């Protein structure tokens, strides 16, 4: 099923830049183990045209 | 009773009403075995990816490569199999050589385990390498 | 990447990505006092030999 991100023409500040999946509840202070997909530089893999 | 076999192996008076007949003149615009072709293709459930997690014994299954080298060669193989499926030499759609500098990608790979240690050695054999350094034998 | 482009005088662009990163080890900077250390030594062999 499709997975989107907002799309926002011209506003820089809120342009999307990373994601990420979490495993731990909010109340917990654990080690940080950040998804492989947060290392894309760009949102998600790059794909050219 | 009945019973259904398993795909995967387990733990072992006239009648004729006036408005039957059949005129097929009419053809589908789009054809219908050319939609079906197409959406048969896009039935197919994605790949599954089990690189990088345990198997039974509890060893980790994959490749001993960097998780870098491995992401790149996962895309170069994906631009290869883009232009197999176009009929061309040469992608148009490339996954791999793109503008964007993508150094720091990772992808899961087989040569690190749940601990973050290194896979040379697998989990069993060092379970057995720290085991039996410790056993005692009978009396001389 | 900034010191490159900076000697290439913005004639060439280079790259560099922007995320969590692995951490690595590039031990490539020194003082200018031990690079002047260095060019003195240099400089003491090449004199007066053409």
């Amino acid at each position: 099923p499709p997975f989107q991100v907002p799309y926002v023409r011209l506003d820089r500040d809120r342009v999307p830049t990373m994601v990420g999946v979490t495993r731990q509840s909010r109340d917990t202070i654990t080690q940080p183990a950040l998804s492989l997909s947060t290392t894309n530089t760009t949102v998600g893999v790059p794909l050219a045209l | 009773m009945k019973r259904i076999p398993r795909k995967t192996k387990g733990k072992s008076p006239a009648t004729t009403e006036p408005g039957t007949s059949n005129r097929e003149q009419y053809k589908a615009r789009p054809g219908i075995a050319s939609v079906q072709r197409a959406t048969e293709s896009a039935e197919m459930p994605m790949k599954n990816n089990d690189e990088g997690t345990p198997d039974k014994k509890g060893n980790t299954k994959g490749d001993l490569v960097n998780e870098h080298s491995e992401a790149k060669d996962e895309a170069d193989e994906a631009t290869k199999k883009q232009a197999k499926d176009t009929d061309k030499s040469k992608a148009q759609v490339t996954y791999s050589d793109t503008g964007i500098n993508n150094a720091n990608e990772l992808s899961r790979s087989g040569n690190v385990d749940n601990e973050g240690g290194s896979n040379q050695k697998p989990m069993s054999t060092r379970i057995a390498e720290a085991t039996s350094a410790i056993v005692s034998k009978h009396p001389a | 990447e900034w010191a490159l482009t900076e000697c290439a005088q913005g004639y060439v662009t280079v790259t560099s990505p922007y995320a969590p990163s692995v951490n690595r080890l590039m031990p490539y900077r020194i003082s200018n006092a031990e690079r002047q250390i260095s060019q003195i030594i240099r400089i003491m062999n090449i004199g007066n030999n053409a």
